[PDB]
């Protein structure tokens, strides 16, 4: 029941919004998850690891180059926008809105969201393998050797770029090898980010979960911290809930969310 | 530190 949700929304002064893959999916971003999402022969799991990067950095950068480049045509959807406009509108009223996203595509920044926490990092940030420096980067192509590479067809031929010519650190002292500043399978989340999110979820008096459920990583790390404090939690996703069974608004975030946040 | 996906 929407009008009950809206009563909380009306009151709420510190709102946290946790966004999952569903919302990036609705803008047509590939997530490479479940059966169907392949890039060439492989799935996310195969390439998104420190093992794969150490063993074939040209292949992984090809994959990450592709994903960077498909974003030139995928745009924020109404869910992205309603969240950004909400943030802005409530900001002026001295209320507040934080976004905690597992997504790496910067669509929240591109819709105009500002207080965003990217817990899995970003396709358009690099980290130096040598000096560890994090730097924004939308350079297209990220480097010449990758130009028009990363093509997604199963029997595309590998680029096999020499590692010296892969993207490198700009401080010439260093010239270190860059990697996408994205959290890979079997790496740890940044501890400072988690400390901030903890802090934000403590202030929080209404919490939205969008394009994912409370039950699963990563929403499951946080939704308990808020729920235990008796704070309402609204899921907006495409997953059903059984006939018999805090708020859940079924259907697409693009359709469900803007009416809720107006 | 928190393993990503809880280490699936
Ligand atoms: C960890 O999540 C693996 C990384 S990030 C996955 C992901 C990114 C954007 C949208 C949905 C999922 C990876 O597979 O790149
Ligand atoms: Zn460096």
């Amino acid at each position: 029941d929407l009008t009950a949700f809206r009563e909380h929304f009306a009151k709420a002064k510190h709102i946290a919004i946790i966004t999952g893959a569903g919302v990036s999916a609705e803008s047509g971003v590939p997530t490479f998850r479940g059966p169907g999402g392949f890039w060439r022969k492989w799935q996310a799991q195969d390439l998104a690891t420190p093992e794969a990067f150490s063993r074939d950095p040209s292949l992984v950068w090809e994959f990450y180059h592709y994903r960077r480049e498909v974003m030139r045509s995928k745009m924020p959807n109404p869910a992205h926008l309603a969240i950004a406009e909400c943030e802005a509108r409530l900001g002026q009223q001295g209320r507040s809105v934080v976004i905690i996203t597992q997504n790496i595509d910067e669509l929240h920044h591109r819709a105009g969201s500002k207080h965003v926490y990217e817990i899995h990092g970003s396709l358009f940030k690099t980290r130096c393998m040598s000096c560890g420096e994090v730097k924004a980067n939308h350079k297209s192509p990220i480097c010449p050797a990758l130009d028009g590479k990363g093509a997604p067809d199963p029997n595309t031929k590998e680029a096999r770029i020499p590692v010296e010519l892969l993207p490198r650190c700009e401080r010439k002292s260093c010239n270190g090898l860059l990697r996408p500043h994205v959290v890979w399978f079997g790496e740890t989340l940044d501890s400072d980010i988690l400390t901030a999110v903890e802090r934000e979820l403590e202030k929080c008096d209404l919490c939205l979960v969008v394009g994912t459920s409370s039950i699963v990583y990563p929403a499951a790390m946080f939704a308990p911290q808020v729920a235990s404090r008796g704070v309402p939690v609204a899921e907006f996703n495409m997953e059903c809930t059984p006939a018999t069974q805090k708020y859940h608004f079924e259907g697409p975030c693009g359709s469900t969310l803007p009416p809720a946040l107006e | 530190x928190v393993l990503k996906e809880y280490g699936v």
